[PDB]
């Protein structure tokens, strides 16, 4: 009893993002991908914005380069996989209010 | 913060009141300070005095 | 989210303002602005116990052997 | 009832008390306080209570 692999989809397309516990975001928030092509391996950004917020997410280089994440889509009844790899991203959301400060001094 | 420090751990009454306590107390004292880089302006203008680092920053 | 008696902002994760003392039948958050009192209430409760220890005595000792 | 509402009657915070009148083997009464009562550690003060409360 071993599940078969079917296919496997080695180029950046789906990504695997780290958030607050309730993130939810608009019916449309949109999700921007970046691809730093850094020697052997790409280190990855997200970036977004909302109405009121703005959300950033990184990789963690130092675990990334040492560890890899795979993401795939099976089927029980096609016994298949379509196989995705996946940047993990470890984001932060700052909004509007987060970017107001007082002066440099008392 | 809450995620960081009980994570799965959601059961324990015990560790979910007294954090309750901590995070809604912080908000209660400094309702201010909003933001990370406030926070930072609290505490080097807060200790501007004594880390001898002057207008210099 | 709501968790335990703490209720967190959904959009932005910001433990807002506690529904039971709100001066609006709606509060919001204090970094984004959600509605909360007024959306779904909560029913706020917890089952908080003693930790088995306040409460020493010759009959909890022939109740640990 | 009586013994209950007696007990309201002389203490301002407690509203119900239901007891074991069966074997004694626990004692219920319920405390209602107004939201601006925030918060408070309610375990830790019963169990400080419970050593300062002498048969
Ligand atoms: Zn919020």
């Amino acid at each position: 009893s071993e599940i078969e692999i079917e296919s496997v989809q080695d180029q950046p397309s789906v990504a695997v993002g780290s958030f607050f516990k309730g993130f939810r975001a608009p019916s449309d928030t949109t999700f921007d991908l970046y691809k730093k092509k850094k020697s052997e391996k790409d280190e990855f950004v997200l970036h977004g914005e909302n109405e009121r917020l703005e959300y950033e997410g990184y990789t963690d280089s130092s675990s990334q380069a040492s560890n890899q994440y795979v993401v795939g889509l099976f089927n029980p009844e096609k016994k298949s996989i379509q196989l995705y790899k996946a940047p993990v991203l470890v984001s932060k959301v700052v909004s509007k209010s987060s970017k107001n400060l007082r002066g440099p001094k008392i | 913060i809450f995620d960081g420090i009980i994570g799965n751990d959601v059961k324990d009454s015990f560790l979910t009141d007294r954090l309750e306590l901590l995070l809604r107390g912080f908000k209660k004292r400094y309702p201010h300070l909003q933001n990370r880089t406030q926070v930072l302006q609290y505490l080097g203008d807060k200790f501007r005095v004594v880390f001898q680092a002057s207008p210099d920053q | 989210s709501v968790v335990g008696s703490l209720i967190f902002c959904l959009d932005c994760g910001d433990l807002l303002e506690n529904p039971n003392a709100v001066l609006g039948s709606n509060v919001e958050c204090s970094q984004c602005k959600a509605i909360y009192p007024k959306s779904q209430f909560s029913n706020l409760k917890v089952v908080t116990t003693t930790a088995d220890d306040a409460f020493p005595s010759s009959l909890r000792a022939k109740k640990s052997v | 009832r009586d013994r209950q509402s007696a007990i309201i009657s002389h203490h301002r915070f407690i509203t119900k008390y239901n007891f074991d009148d069966e074997s004694g083997k626990w004692c219920e009464f319920k405390l209602e306080l107004a939201a601006d009562t925030e918060k408070l550690l309610m375990v830790n003060i019963v169990e400080e209570i419970c050593r300062k409360s002498i048969i």
